[PDB]
């Protein structure tokens, strides 16, 4: 029925409680400076779940890397060594 | 947990560049022996 | 016991009505030198029911 | 489930915390604190950048309270 | 479990300034990350070569084959 559209166009210059005209400057650098920090944290966290993801997916297939090249390198060096002795 | 993960991941790294060095060592190592292999026979 | 604040006694109405019969129950089958005793119809079979 | 809370003092509070065994919720007001006597756990986003409805925060509780109204700083 | 409410002012300062050193701090492990990343190009690089030398032993591998 209705919509929720309405914005604040007053500034918050009185108050029984909390913020007071001798605070609401602390409150005013501090709801900024939250927002900002918030902002810089999704953007924190964006970035994060892409290089952990990075950092986990190439040290896995590094790991695969290692243990297929090792087998391969023992396999090759056990066969031509065991060939050049009996031949 | 970023600086647990950190802490393994680069110990796989420097026993990494220890082992790999000492293979290429002995990789190396091998090679010549096999090159004089062929040179003899 | 909802609350501590509710005084959280309990009646046990039950408890006294339950075995409350049962001062008689006792009282009236085992309470004799002994529970039963068959009885016969005839002399023919009063050797037997003993 | 639209469950409503009261109101009472420190004083009753805390014996219901020294007798832990909770549904009529109670809360009191320490300062600029407010205290309930089970340690609940409603929860709002961290400082409200938001990107996030959420479903009214998890369906969270919710108050209803006269709010200090702002001082007019503006002819229109 | 529950704290006193004091001058808001003195909260707002206590606000910033551990939300400040906690960013900052955020910051420098950022330039952390970031220099470890620089790093570990050697791994490929001994990548690319393992198949280099893998394929010129298989090369040979078939001469010596094909020679005896």
């Amino acid at each position: 029925i209705v919509y929720n559209n309405q914005a604040p166009d007053a500034v918050n210059n009185v108050g029984q409680f909390g913020a007071t005209e001798g605070s609401i400057g602390a409150y005013k650098q501090a709801a900024e400076y939250a927002a900002d920090s918030k902002y810089w944290a999704l953007l924190a966290e964006s970035k994060f779940g892409t290089i952990d993801d990075l950092i986990a997916e190439v040290e896995r297939l590094y790991q695969q890397g290692v243990l297929m090249k090792q087998d391969i390198e023992d396999l090759k060096q056990d066969f031509k060594d065991q060939d050049a002795r009996l031949m | 947990t970023i600086d647990d993960l950190i802490a393994e991941v680069e110990r796989l790294y420097q026993q990494g560049v220890l082992m790999k060095q000492d293979i290429e060592d002995l990789k190396q190592d091998f090679k010549d022996q096999d090159a004089r292999l062929m040179s003899l026979i | 016991p909802v609350t501590a604040g509710s005084s959280s006694w309990v009646d046990r109405t039950v408890w006294e009505s339950v075995n409350g019969t049962l001062q008689d129950i006792i009282n009236v089958f085992c309470s004799g030198d002994e529970a039963v005793t068959f009885v016969a119809d005839n002399q023919q079979d009063s050797d037997a029911a003993d | 489930d639209g469950t409503i809370f009261q109101v009472t003092s420190p004083e009753e509070i805390s014996y219901r915390r020294q007798h832990g065994t909770n549904q009529p919720v109670n809360f009191a007001r320490f300062g600029s604190r407010f205290i309930f006597y089970p340690s609940i756990e409603a929860d709002t986003p961290y400082y409200p950048d938001d990107g996030s409805p959420l479903i009214p925060a998890e369906n969270s509780v919710i108050l209803s309270y006269y709010a200090d109204p702002p001082e007019f700083h503006e002819d229109t």
